[PDB]
């Protein structure tokens, strides 16, 4: 789950990481109440989106006067930000940053993620600081200094030292910066995140360390015993239909075509999809029907596929379940009526009940097909949406 | 046959729960060597007729089972997998999805350490068919014969499944690596074995977006396996840096896409198919 | 603010109040799983929604069995829950807790609030446990009893037992409900509550006491010191006309006329919407109008308003104002046409350059009203609607 | 004249800032004795034509101020009123809005305690027209005369004001006491100040829904107010447990409601209007 720069912020603080002096508003009154709860401008004003590029797009700006602070966030909260990490419609504003502007002296880059392929959490450091890092490694990897938490012992100093001095700082910062790498390194751990991101890291020029920003992840799998992060989700910031799906045991993800796709199973979800568009089809959206295909679950599916007004036909694609293939296909064709399906629909049965299935389906009347082969059903529904 | 066989003893771990009994039930009547559960609490009782233990050093001193699937929600399961590891299971199978990577991380390392194995979590698990079941794996479906295959997805596998079965293949064992991020077995563990089984004439790699797992296994495989690789990724239409459905697919720092997956086996040379419905086919050749 | 019950429950742990063993879901899985979690049942489902009555609406069931609550969860997730105090529209269910069940041996009530009158906090308290205070209250009034905190010293134990007497407890119940008294006078004061109330408190078979229900409402104004309870709010709950407005500084309020009403000031609207009724008219909404009267702030104002298809009128009503007569006038005419309004709207301005901005209106070619006077205002606009 | 006359002296917390500048400049400008302000920090610097200081107290000495008017944020607010109890100003005048109630509770008590007196919070304020004034109050509408204002709410204010100064007759000064559910000086009190008001002749009380001291208010008066008195309430189209704009504008289970109010109001032999309209209109009877 990602959280808000203003939440992460809070948590360092509760950490005892350093951050900004900084309120998050929500009316324009509270926004341009802060600055006298700050002081002596300039102040910074962001806003409280979950994507990156925020400043590129325009909602992070530097101020001078209370009243600019009004106009910002007169002009932000309510409306739509949108980032080169943004949707087409982007993310909604709600929320407004106000902190104290900061003396920069250099800007370093701090973060942890879990490496896979190595099975550890590492951090990793380096000096480029104000840069998206997938660049900065993709092409001076060099300047990336990591490491990789243990797990038997936890997070110790002196890899932090290490970077530390990796970095070539002296003195305090070095005390510093162990200190702050014990400290994401702990609430990492604490409350089972994904990942960090602090970019920029920075000095000041009254030489101290201090998280300019900060971008985190959570690991959904365990809200369960993380109640605090729990409280704080922004289902503002996501996709409802997503939302949606899950509240019916199901995995939607928006696409970009034409041709709703219902699977059981990720892998076939994904796989389907791709010999579809292999068929020169053009998925609409991934979905995948983790519970029982019943009734409602199908009809919910179709709901969804169909909250997408461009799809202009759906793949069904069975293949193992817990339903019987007759069973599932009433329901289908169920479906299609109590929705009110105007597309055409191809279907993919298979295990068991198949034929009587695709029999029950075609005698249906309605505009189903069931489908001869998986490569079949491809076409066909390539087929019928390229008719147009 | 891989790594279950018909003389292969199991119990499992959240037995009398839903998914433990239904599914057991069919591990049953397969043949599987169910041995007996273990539910806390439920020591002294009979389940499926068989005998339900406290713990699982008791059912392990009582049946002498090795093996060791898990039914046991997200929550807990890490506190099972210890158990079990404690208790000198040398195979477990954890079916599980919900599990926090943290802990599966730290487990992992145990494992090592312990020498045991694991294949999960959230995976349908094994099937050596024609002699042992464990996993929601469809019965039905296979055909003892040749093929060895691994996926990191578990429909999917039924696809290829039922193809090497129809293409009159039949395979060794199947092999459910489970789809989160960290798993207990990776593709290089597996194929490992499949490259020193004398019943396995070829296999099917199965995988998605995701990690290295793939490119890491190519290598490895290039340099280290000489029967015949068919492989197959999911995933080529999606987008970045979003779970598609199982945790571990996801594309990370613009990393992880199915194409470098695909790149990259076929440079290990790798039989490559673009298409699900061609491993049959694929295979065909490879196989002539 | 209110909260949800189990964010109550929550608290009331984190304060060591006794409430059941219990899980909140947002998957019937997840639900489904407590069950075990929990133990033997049966256990109790509970939607979760903010209102009250759920019982009656039934949205509250014991069960026997995974299979029974698996279907529950399936019910009501994602449907809107109607109750008496609901809306026509019921609160979204998107979350249900599942609870251990009880053997309820006698069912108490405790509850408190600030008391306006005497201007304390109050907590009362009485055995017609599980009935509808109100009710109680106003028919036999004297079967309620209460205490005041002193706000000189705090909440003391001596009037936990007074309570607990007159409640006729004895034995260790009179400790154990003297404890709660302070937890809960605790929170109230700590956590800036301004209601609590626990319908039932209940006395087990087993001989204690427990809370059974819970239902808090925060001080709104204290938020800003009270960050956890800021991230627990759930706007899903509440009219979404609502927070937009505010974000504007709007006080928006749904109503059921089909004359809007856009006011400068709580005062003046209700009564406003006071007059109208009054002449036959019949309003559907309660309009403060918070910042200047600004375009941009006036526009919203309208589009606000008319997200509501059953108006069929738009009073404006402006004195005062930091603003003026002409000003806004155009800010009118301007809002008129980007919302596009077709629907006729009659206004009265207010003192400064008034003169000028009626002028203005009348000559600005759109339905707009100059109403001269006030009552005439209010009549024009009752007529325009009436006119069919 | 009621709590505020020529004489009254000023100073305002909060000063420096937004709306304590501006709202001063009219005061000023009416001629309010404004006579400086405060905003720690700033003490030792001139703001208007005026001195402002660094406390209450040092204030208070250097100008023999006796009433202060606060423009403080809510969440500051009481560390205010409160120090201004203890630089022992007289008279306080709390614009600010949103307050958390339990500070408010507090600080009635504390004023109370003190004998100190204030206006507020969530208030237009005072004025006793072409005397001197406190507050957002507007201008040019006022008339100095024999009416007395008090409401629970200032945008209806003005235009009973208007309306009394359309009909000639004036006002003695207007209240503002403010939309919290607990204020500093409630009806009564302010009833009280003008029954022994010799320039009032009459009243306009004004109130709305949540609450009681309209109640409260009516029976005292029945027995302790002898000048007669024009009440419009309001919110008699409101809704059930909802807060409409003002904080203590809300019925409570049941409680407050408008005519519940007006009943009561009439009892106590008042004259109630219907129609803020006909505010004037009721006068003329009155107050004739
Ligand atoms: C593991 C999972 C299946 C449990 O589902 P379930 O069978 O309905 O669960 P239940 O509560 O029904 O039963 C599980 C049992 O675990 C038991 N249990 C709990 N902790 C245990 C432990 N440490 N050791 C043994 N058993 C344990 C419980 O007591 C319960 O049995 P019971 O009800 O006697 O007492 C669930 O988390 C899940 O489905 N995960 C992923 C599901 C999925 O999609 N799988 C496919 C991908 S491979
Ligand atoms: C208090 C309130 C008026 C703030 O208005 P604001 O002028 O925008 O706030 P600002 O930050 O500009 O100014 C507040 C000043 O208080 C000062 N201040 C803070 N704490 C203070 C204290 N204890 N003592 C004195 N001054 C203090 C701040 O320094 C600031 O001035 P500065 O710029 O010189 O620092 C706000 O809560 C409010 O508007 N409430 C309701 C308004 C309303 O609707 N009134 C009419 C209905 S009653």
């Amino acid at each position: 789950m990602n959280l808000h720069e203003y939440q992460a912020k809070q948590l360092f603080a509760r950490y005892g990481l350093p951050a900004p002096v900084g309120y998050a508003c929500t009316t324009p009154r509270e926004a341009e109440e802060a600055a006298s709860k700050i002081g002596a401008g300039p102040w910074v004003v962001k806003c409280q989106v979950h994507a990156g590029g925020r400043g590129k797009a325009g909602g992070v700006k530097v101020v001078n006067s209370k009243e600019d602070i009004r106009a910002f966030a007169e002009n932000w909260l309510g409306k739509r930000l949108v980032t080169y990490q943004t949707d087409a419609n982007g993310q909604p504003v709600n929320q407004i940053l106000v902190e104290a502007a900061t003396d920069i002296a250099k800007e370093l880059y701090l973060g942890a993620v879990v490496d896979r392929s190595s099975r550890r959490v590492v951090f990793m450091a380096s000096t480029e600081g104000g840069v998206e890092i997938e660049k900065v490694a993709e092409e001076t990897p060099h300047l990336i200094h990591k490491v990789a938490l243990d797990p038997l012992t936890g997070p110790m100093p002196y890899q932090g030292r290490e970077l530390a001095f990796k970095l070539g700082l002296e003195g305090k910062l070095v005390q510093q910066f162990t200190k702050i790498f014990m400290g994401l390194a702990t609430i990492f751990l604490e409350r089972d995140l994904a990942l960090i991101e602090i970019n920029p890291l920075v000095i000041t020029k009254q030489g101290d360390l201090i998280c300019l920003d900060g971008k985190l992840g959570a690991d959904g799998n365990a809200l369960f015993r993380q109640p605090d992060l729990r409280e704080m989700r922004d289902q503002s910031q996501e996709d409802p239909r997503e939302a949606q799906a899950a509240q019916w045991e199901l995995n939607y993800v928006a696409l970009d075509g034409n041709i709703g796709c219902m699977v059981n199973g990720a892998g076939l979800a994904m796989g389907t999809m791709d010999i579809v568009k292999l068929h020169g089809g053009e998925p609409a959206n991934f979905l995948d029907v983790g519970g029982g295909a019943t009734k409602e679950r199908v009809t919910e599916a179709f709901k969804i596929i169909l909250s997408d007004d461009k799809v202009k036909a759906v793949l069904v694609n069975i293949f193992g379940g817990i339903v019987r293939c007759d069973l599932i296909a009433d329901g289908i064709i169920g479906a299609v009526a109590e929705v009110g399906v105007n597309v055409p629909v191809v279907v993919r049965l298979e295990g068991n009940n198949a034929e009587l299935g695709a029999k029950k389906l075609a005698d249906s009347g309605l505009n189903i097909i069931a489908a001869k082969g998986l490569t079949d059903a491809a076409q066909q529904v390539v087929a019928a949406v390229e008719g147009k | 046959s891989i790594l279950i066989d018909k003389n292969t003893k199991v119990i499992c771990q959240g037995f009398t729960g839903s998914q433990g009994t239904f599914h057991s039930e069919q591990a049953i009547a397969y043949g599987t060597k169910m041995v007996g559960g273990v539910t806390p609490g439920k020591g002294g009782t009979t389940h499926l007729g068989l005998p339900v233990f406290n713990t699982v050093r008791e059912a392990v001193a009582a049946t002498g089972a090795t093996a060791s699937v898990i039914y046991v929600p997200a929550p807990f399961c890490k506190d099972s997998i210890l158990e079990a590891i404690d208790a000198g299971i040398k195979l477990i199978i954890t079916i599980t999805e919900g599990i926090p990577t943290l802990d599966m991380l730290t487990v992992k390392v145990k494992l090592d350490e312990a020498g045991v194995r694991m294949i999960g979590p959230n995976c349908p698990g094994v099937i050596t068919p024609g002699e042992c079941k464990i996993g929601i794996q469809p019965g039905h479906i296979h055909k003892p014969g040749k093929v060895g295959i691994v996926s990191r997805s578990g429909t999917l596998t039924y696809e290829a499944v039922k193809q090497t079965t129809d293409y009159g293949f039949g395979q060794s064992t199947c092999v459910g690596i489970g789809g989160d991020p960290i798993p207990g077995s990776n593709f290089i563990d597996i194929l490992e074995m499949f490259e020193k089984d004398p019943q396995t004439e070829a296999i099917v790699m199965i995988g998605e977006i995701g990690g290295s797992a793939e490119e890491e296994a190519a290598a490895y495989i290039k340099e280290h396996v000489t029967k015949p690789v068919v492989g197959y990724i999911a995933g080529v239409t999606a987008p970045k840096g979003k779970r598609m459905g199982h945790a571990g697919a996801i594309i990370a720092g613009g990393k992880g896409t199915a194409d470098e997956k695909f790149a990259a086996l076929e440079a290990a040379g790798v039989k490559t198919v673009r298409s699900l419905a061609d491993i049959g086919e694929a295979l065909k050749t490879v196989l002539k």
